[PDB]
């Protein structure tokens, strides 16, 4: 959760991480880390390390926006991050980005010093880059830059983002009828560069319903490219695509899905783990789109 | 895409007819209960799209084949078939709720506007 | 207890890493690594932390070591061979 006296979970290299705002009082709250490891004998999580990070500027309203594991652009090493909103109630919001190292020590990367309040369209990207959204004004700020760039192209949604081979950084999305080649969906090479593809993304019919996207593979035949992307929809469907060709549809039990991830788990036993807003989840097979598990109440999935 | 759906439909019909002519007690049911789930999947693939005037002549056809094959294997009817019919009619109306009677009335007025899919409506 | 230990995690593109080019060499305790990118890492086993990272231009394709000379031979793509102490 995102508040004072609230916490958030994460996962990193077979050991779970927990981040908590805890009021100092003797002083600003202190960001506390507890990394826990599964014991396997006692069937419980034992603490193996912890780490405190001190905050200055005795103002209230500390709020944990987002946490995951991304990378360092300098080293190309996967390390976990936290976003921390510092709200002094003066219509000013810092939004610190912090990175944790293997010494359980923190490192500021972005002070980020905004005036207005940040909302829904938050994403974090490989080189420690933040990508945020208000009224259809998409912005992003990178480490290595320190500067708030605006997205030149006028997008509605940014369904997927991340790095691709030979291109470096990418956003899917749209701008503003059963033909594969039409696609309605502009890729965009970040830093206000060329669209780079509008040839073999999902058809325009599907284009109205999809609410989340997750790419599984990207090959490069010529100046164009070929992506296999999973989507998921308002009508509770999981769809695969290959060169714009819809294959392997599944019909989810529950409603209004939010995200999809991939679990390898052995030789060919590949599962797509789907979460929803109803605090429940499914696991569908790969290689035969067929529901396999239907867990419920599910505060979090990892 | 429409060509792909059409070709899957035709492929499945042809598999069904092959089992109908050839096949023994086990192999018939094998090919048939393959084709039936294929037509389920294709219904779901077509039901994932909003309204689609150009699709309806394929959707009504697919649900007709699905009903016919379902009923012929079961050797009888059910109420799930009436729900399928109700769903396809709701779709035809969404292009342009209460009960099957008023549904049919409004659907047939909407077809007597002469969008030409009467070769599927009359089969329904 | 655990038959496997993850002591580091590196940046990778979609799908995964391209095979062949990444290299891994255990000297005595430390481990030298490349992922077919512009970096070479040293990891001091007994310490999950890295010792040092080396930026090569023009992504590395192959590594070799000499323990008596304490030398690391590295091959870049369109550039040549580097020999670091």
């Amino acid at each position: 959760m995102s508040s004072n006296e609230q916490e958030r979970l994460l996962c990193y290299n077979g050991e779970v991480l927990v981040f908590q705002l805890s009021k100092g009082n003797f002083k600003t709250p202190i960001l506390h880390v507890r990394r826990m490891v599964f014991d396997r004998g006692t069937k419980v999580f034992v603490q193996k390390s912890t780490g405190f990070f001190t905050i200055k500027e005795e103002n209230s309203h500390l709020k944990i926006m987002c946490c995951n594991c991304v990378s360092d652009f300098r080293t190309g090493i996967n390390l976990p991050y936290i976003v921390i909103e510092k709200n002094k109630k003066n219509n000013v919001f810092e939004y610190f980005l912090l990175i944790l190292h293997s010494t359980n020590k923190f490192e500021m990367r972005l002070s980020f010093k905004l005036g207005y309040e940040m909302k829904d369209g938050l994403r974090v990207l490989n080189g420690p880059l933040i990508l945020w959204r208000h009224v259809k004004a998409f912005f992003f700020i990178s480490s290595q830059t320190g500067k708030v760039v605006s997205v030149s192209g006028n997008f509605s949604s940014i369904q997927w983002a991340g790095e691709i081979e030979n291109l470096g950084m990418v956003l899917l999305g749209l701008k503003e009828d059963y033909a594969i080649w039409n696609t309605k969906f502009c890729v965009y090479s970040l830093e206000s560069q060329e669209v780079l593809s509008d040839i073999y993304i999902i058809p325009p019919a599907y284009s109205s319903v999809v609410t989340y996207v997750h790419i599984c593979a990207t090959e490069i035949i010529k100046n164009q490219l070929r992506i296999s992307l999973i989507a998921l929809t308002r009508k509770n469907q999981l769809i695969s695509f290959q060169n714009g060709t819809p294959k392997n549809v599944c019909q989810l039990p529950f409603g209004d899905p939010c995200a999809v991830q991939l679990m390898d788990s052995g030789g060919g036993n590949l599962f797509f783990v789907v979460s929803f807003i109803s605090n429940n989840a499914c696991a569908v097979w790969k290689e035969s789109f067929q529901v396999a598990a239907k867990w419920e109440k599910l505060s979090l999935v990892l | 895409c429409l060509d792909l759906w059409r070709e899957k439909n035709d492929r499945l019909v042809r598999q069904a007819k092959v089992a109908q002519n050839s096949g023994l007690t086990l192999r018939r049911q094998q090919l048939a209960q393959d084709a039936l789930e294929g037509l389920r999947g294709l219904l779901h693939s077509l039901q994932g799209l909003p309204a689609a005037v150009p699709v309806l002549p394929l959707e009504l056809t697919v649900t007709c084949n699905f009903i016919i094959l379902r009923a012929s294997l079961a050797q009888g009817f059910t109420e799930d078939q009436a729900q399928d019919i109700q769903r396809s009619l709701e779709r035809v109306l969404e292009t342009q709720e209460q009960g099957l009677r008023e549904l049919w009335d409004s659907v047939l007025r909407a077809s007597c506007l002469l969008p030409e899919l009467l070769s599927a409506l009359h089969r329904l | 207890a655990p038959r496997v230990r993850y002591l580091a995690g590196f940046c990778c593109p979609l799908g995964g890493l391209a095979a062949g080019k990444p290299r891994v060499l255990c000297h005595e305790a430390e481990v030298f690594l490349s992922t077919g990118s512009e970096l070479v890492y040293v990891y001091d086993q007994e310490g999950g932390l890295l010792t040092a990272a080396f930026r090569f231009p023009d992504q590395v394709w192959h590594l070799e070591l000499l323990a008596p000379r304490r030398l690391l031979y590295a091959l870049c793509a369109r550039r040549g061979l580097y020999c670091l102490s």
